[PDB]
RNA sequence: CGGCCCCCUGGACGAAGACUGACGCUCAGGUGCGAAAGCGUGGGGAGCAAACAGGAUUAGAUACCCUGGUAGUCCACGCCGUAAACGAUGUCGACUUGGAGGUUGUGCCCUUGAGGCGUGGCUUCCGGAGCUAACGCGUUAAGUCGACCGCCUGGGGAGUAC
RNA sequence: GUAAAGCGCACGCAGGCGGUUUGUUAAGUCAGAUGUGAAAUCCCCGGGCUCAACCUGGGAACUGCAUCUGAUACUGGCAAG
């Protein structure tokens, strides 16, 4: 069964610079589409669009820099079957910070170095490069 | 834009499938090998022997117009199936002229019964008959100066197998294959029949309504097993054979050529 | 300028009617002590001649690396066939703390510091093509900045 | 430089079969039409006029081109094309590692010109017949494989070619090297290697006849240049 | 022997035999390092020619493409930075510091024609600062000719002037939409104090006309 | 699991709608089903055939071959609980270029004809990216990921002893 | 898959995991504080034995536990969809 919505996000993104999709649509949830945000802030997509009332589907469109892909990696770092939660000290560094790890804090979902800047930690979603 | 959108479905509403539009200009003869462009995605690769007419020499030089045949695509590359069986269908629409006015009047010269009736041919081709159509009444060419010229009056036609019988003499004179295949069986009813693959064991000669026949490989000439078929007779050609044996039920009528 | 380094060279045999016709195969490396690094493996019936061989396919088919000073820009993990290999960018004047073919590819590019572990396979053709393999996916601040249509300063 | 019209009609448009395609020349495929593919003219244009005008300014800094097709069908429009413009061509089958190993291929070449020169030059006659027939023999073999590519010397500077999947190993051995490749480019084909693509139809004689003139015609022009 | 098997591009040879003989040369990007070949291992051929015929201060230049990267080539072995063009005779104005100009000069009679004819054509070796200070002689003159154009008054003409790139000197060929910009462009009269210019062009054809 | 028929009966798929409203996935222990051989009791017994007997072959022939031939194979009800019980590939879900078929639905289309254009299910082969020690796998993954379980830790001794 | 390693196949309790929206809670989570976490040992900056080992001042650390005050994105609970 499905379990967890984000990393099959994340494995459709994954996918869809691997095969130089275009555009890669999934149903959307609140989680999601505040990653998908984080990710534009971040750049590693162009734009995302959520489109639908009763089953809204996100959007995203991939980004190709000279050929390859943008996204040159992302994992899920919490997963349902084991939870990671950090402390802002204790914040990782995605390729020694010239990548991302998005976190979800008490004030909402953001990045790493943002996290840290806030003064605040909580639980890793994801690790992007 | 919608130029070319439009210039596609313009160029649908200028082609069709079968040789019907007389579109493909002789772009290079060499022997033995003509060439056209029908508009189509390759050049055919055409016999000379689709294009000589009647005593054996060529007839179009380059820029001549004829249409070719359709429906197969690519075999690793090319494109079609050979213009005469165009004109077949000039030939069908020339037969079918008579119901207009109940009577097609040509040149029909029939000399013997292949298989019961007398061979009509008309211009290039020549078709079999059934025995009652050479001759409106018991007349009988055979005592009529061999190859004789009058015309051909249609006696009998099949509808689906290209049999055709026509009356020369007399101007004053104005499932579905295998249920009853008893027509050609007899012993020897001989036919004309195109030949369509040669499967080094056989030829496939099959024209009679959606049939299969096999001349295999030992009749075919006068030698049993040096022979190869490739070398002895053709590809796609019309011939002189006849059933000598029929399956109804596992449909393998057993053509011969050695007659 | 250049610099080239053999790192291995092992005999190789073939059966035939007679007996075992035996062989060479030598493994270099070569780099100028910058970005650039590139390795060859060349076979022959005598020793020097298979080095030869190698040192002339290194000096072809190089490859560009982006150093951030003397060590890598970031941890890195590369692997081929079996051999996979962690290597780290490390603290100057520490040194190329690294094993064996791995060892010899990073001295030629000219890295000078670096912490570095050949997991898997040891296999000196392997490791050496996994650690040119992590060398090249390895990529700069300013090359990932043009990637996400950044400054330099925002990606820190 | 090259029009829509002028390609419609010499069968530009038409690509192969729809069991025989290759999933990334998707792009370049408009529809299908009777079971065969029809190749999108308004995205071949002009990346062909691209593709001459990179052509052109590879003649202006005097560049040498080398024009590939084997076909058999079109070998000998090639070589008129090569010839016009004083190029240098392969019409017959490519010898595998003709650019890669070019430093082996560089001696045929000289005792190909060694044997021209016995032939004209000498006038010597007086040879052992058997012998005299041998060479002669040599000689064609020779004119055959390497005619074009005689007058050479070295590597060329970019590379044309008729059919990418037919002239695959020419392709691989200038991305090796780094040669600018110029491919006419069927559905069926891959163009990957290809550095300037070309969406046409590799089969058909006319359009092959055109793709060469209006190449031709643009390296006179840098050439003039 | 990679040069004789047609690997090492090389056009022209401007040296001087009998003391530098500094050569450019190209090849087909595929791994090849033509001046790397030419040199050899530690100069091992570089060696060869420097004592071949004579003492002679042999170079060899990585040509890059066209003549643009010639003139920089033409300047080693030393440390060029920038260039001026022209027409016909383009004059390669070199230009450098004083501090590697030393280096770069060498010698008044000998760096100065060696990689003169190292473009074919000639070379002007200059300074960093003669560059700027020639570089200013000739926004002032599209100015500094008595203002024999357009014309109008004088006031606007200073405040046009202050924002107008290379004067008014035939300046109508350029982009005539930026000027519009410009705080102070109601109906084309601007676009027309350019007409008035090209207008100027002609007066000085009716003075040609004066004085032919 | 294979001749037809009838009776009772489980599942699968498609077509539209209508409803319920997360009721789901996985599963240690547990429970059930589980080829062939084998066991028990009672029936049956044509053919075949472990065992057995004779004839050959052979140095020997407790085999291969031949002539016979009993358990068994068949039925009923119990037990046994294992097989290279194999795709040597746990189950469930999602995503990623293609081609050629088979089979079984179903929508439209002049079925003008065996057809034309789609859209679902199951299925055979080839092959791309990717993966792989290679062999190969390749939208039915051995690719890219998530959930749960099972299992492995040198060869023998040993899947044996207690 | 072939190297050791997918139960012969299923159902299914316990257990593990759990679509989507809103509200609430604040258990998990995070932040801050307080209390404690003996001294010695380890590490940092110092000092003293001629140096060193050794001795020694101050810090840091002791990743934890308990409490109180907040934060509420995620996970959980509860309520409605």
């Amino acid at each position: 069964s499905m379990q967890d919505p984000i990393a099959d996000m994340l494995t459709r993104i994954r996918n869809g610079q691997a095969a130089n999709k275009a555009a890669v649509t999934m149903p959307s949830s609140k989680l999601k589409v505040a990653i998908a945000n984080v990710l534009k802030e971040e750049g590693f997509i162009e734009d995302f669009k959520v489109e639908g009332d009763t089953k809204p589907e996100l959007e995203l469109t991939l980004k190709y820099f000279q050929g390859k892909a943008v996204v040159e990696s992302i994992q899920r770092v919490s997963r349902p079957g084991l939870r990671i939660y950090k402390r802002k000290d204790e914040l990782p560094k995605v390729m020694a910070g010239l990548g991302i790890a998005v976190v979800s804090t008490s004030k909402g979902v953001m990045t790493d170095r943002a996290a840290r800047q806030a003064g605040l930690g909580g639980e890793i979603i994801c690790y992007v490069a | 834009e919608s130029f070319a959108q439009l210039f596609e479905e313009s160029l649908k509403e200028i082609e069709t499938r079968p040789g019907s539009i007389v579109r493909g200009v002789v772009v290079a003869i060499d022997k033995d090998v003509v060439l056209v462009d029908a508009g189509l995605k390759s050049e055919s690769a055409i016999p000379a022997e689709q294009f000589k007419n009647a005593q054996g020499e060529l007839e179009i030089q380059v820029g001549d117009e004829v249409d070719v045949a359709l429906d197969a695509v690519e075999d690793g590359f090319g494109e079609t199936l050979l213009s005469r069986e165009k004109a077949k269908r000039h030939e069908a629409w020339i037969t079918l002229e008579k119901a207009y006015e109940d009577a097609e009047t040509v040149t029909g010269v029939i000399n013997g019964k292949v298989k019961g009736g007398f061979t009509v041919e008309l211009n290039g081709i020549r078709a079999f008959l059934p025995g009652s159509l050479v001759d409106v009444r018991p007349v009988r060419d055979t005592l009529h100066l061999e190859g004789k010229e009058l015309e051909f009056k249609v006696i009998k036609l099949d509808q689906k197998r290209n049999n055709v019988v026509v009356s020369r003499r007399a101007v004053i004179e104005s499932e579905d294959p295998w249920v009853a295949i008893a027509k050609r069986y007899p012993e020897g009813t001989k036919l004309t029949g195109r030949v369509t693959n040669l499967t080094d064991y056989g030829c496939f000669v099959e024209i009679e309504e959606g049939v299969e026949g096999l001349v295999h490989v030992s009749e075919m000439d006068w030698t049993n097993k040096n022979i190869h078929p490739s070398k002895v007779v053709n590809v796609g050609d019309v011939v002189e054979v006849m059933v000598l044996d029929i399956d109804e039920e596992r449909r393998r009528i057993s053509l011969g050529l050695k007659q | 300028e250049l610099q080239e380094k053999l790192i291995a060279v092992n005999r190789v045999s073939k059966t035939v009617k007679g007996g075992r016709i035996f062989s060479f195969t030598a493994l270099t490396v070569v780099g100028d002590g910058n970005g650039r690094v590139g390795f060859g493996y060349g076979k022959a019936r005598e020793v020097p001649a298979a080095i030869q061989k190698a040192m002339e396919k290194a000096r072809r088919n190089m490859i560009n690396v982006a150093l951030n000073n003397g060590t890598l820009q970031h941890p890195v993990k590369g692997v081929h066939t079996g051999s996979r290999v962690f290597m780290q960018p490390a603290s100057e004047g520490t040194g190329i703390i690294a094993g064996g073919a791995m060892r010899a590819v990073l001295e030629v590019a000219g890295v000078h510091n670096v912490l570095a572990k050949a997991y898997g396979s040891t296999n000196p053709i392997n490791v050496v093509r996994a650690t040119i393999d992590g060398l090249e996916n390895m990529n700069s601040p300013e090359m990932v900045a043009a990637k996400r249509g950044k400054s330099v300063e925002e990606i820190l | 430089t090259v029009s829509m019209r002028d390609m419609l009609k010499a069968g530009v448009h038409f690509g192969h079969q729809t069991r025989y395609w290759n999933p990334k020349m998707k792009p370049f495929i408009f529809g299908a039409r009777n079971k065969v593919h029809i190749i999108n003219l308004e995205k071949t244009v002009p990346m062909f006029n691209e593709a001459l005008a990179e052509l052109n300014k590879i003649a202006s800094r005097k560049g040498k081109i080398l024009f590939v097709g084997t076909k058999r069908a079109a070998s000998e429009a090639v070589k008129d094309a090569a010839l016009s413009c004083d190029q240098f061509f392969v019409n017959h089958r490519w010898l595998g590692g003709m650019l890669t190993n070019w430093k082996t291929v560089r001696q045929s070449i000289k005792r190909l010109k060694d044997l021209e020169t016995q032939s004209q030059d000498g006038t010597f006659d007086k040879l052992t017949k058997k012998e005299a027939l041998m060479r002669t023999r040599e000689l064609e073999k020779l004119e055959n494989s390497l005619g074009g590519i005689k007058d050479m010397g070295g590597l060329p500077d970019a590379l044309f070619v008729i059919d990418a999947d037919h002239e695959h190993i020419a392709i691989k051995e200038a991305n090796n090297l780094g040669i600018p490749v110029f491919a006419i480019v069927d559905t069926n084909s891959d163009p990957d290697g290809v550095d300037f693509v070309i969406p046409g139809n590799d089969d058909a004689i006319r359009a092959v006849t055109l793709y060469l003139g209006a190449v031709a015609a643009t390296v006179r022009e840098g050439r003039s240049q | 022997p990679e040069i004789g098997e047609e690997v090492i591009e090389i056009k022209a040879a401007a040296r001087d035999p009998g003391s530098r003989a500094k050569i450019a040369v190209k090849t087909n990007d595929k791994r090849i390092d033509p001046v790397g070949a030419c040199v050899g291992m530690r100069g091992a051929r570089v060696q060869a020619v420097s004592t071949e015929l004579g003492g002679e201060r042999i170079d060899i230049v990585l040509w890059d493409d066209n003549p643009a990267q010639f003139v920089i080539n033409a300047m080693a072995p030393a440390d060029v930075a920038s260039i001026v063009v022209d027409e016909d005779k383009h004059t390669m104005d070199i230009a450098v510091e004083a501090g590697n100009l030393a280096q770069a000069i060498g010698r008044n009679g000998q760096n100065v024609r060696l990689a003169s004819q190292l473009s074919g054509w000639e070379l002007n070796v200059m300074t960093v600062d003669d560059l700027q200070a020639k570089h200013q002689a000739e926004a002032h003159a599209a100015i500094d000719t008595f203002t024999k154009y357009l014309d109008i008054d004088e006031d606007f003409a200073t405040v046009l002037v202050e924002e107008g790139f290379s004067t008014l000197e035939e300046l109508a060929y350029v982009p005539m939409k930026e000027l519009l910009e410009i705080e102070g462009l109601d109906e084309p009269t601007v676009e027309a104090l350019r007409e008035r210019a090209k207008n100027a062009l002609a007066t000085i054809a009716q003075a040609q006309e004066e004085s032919l």
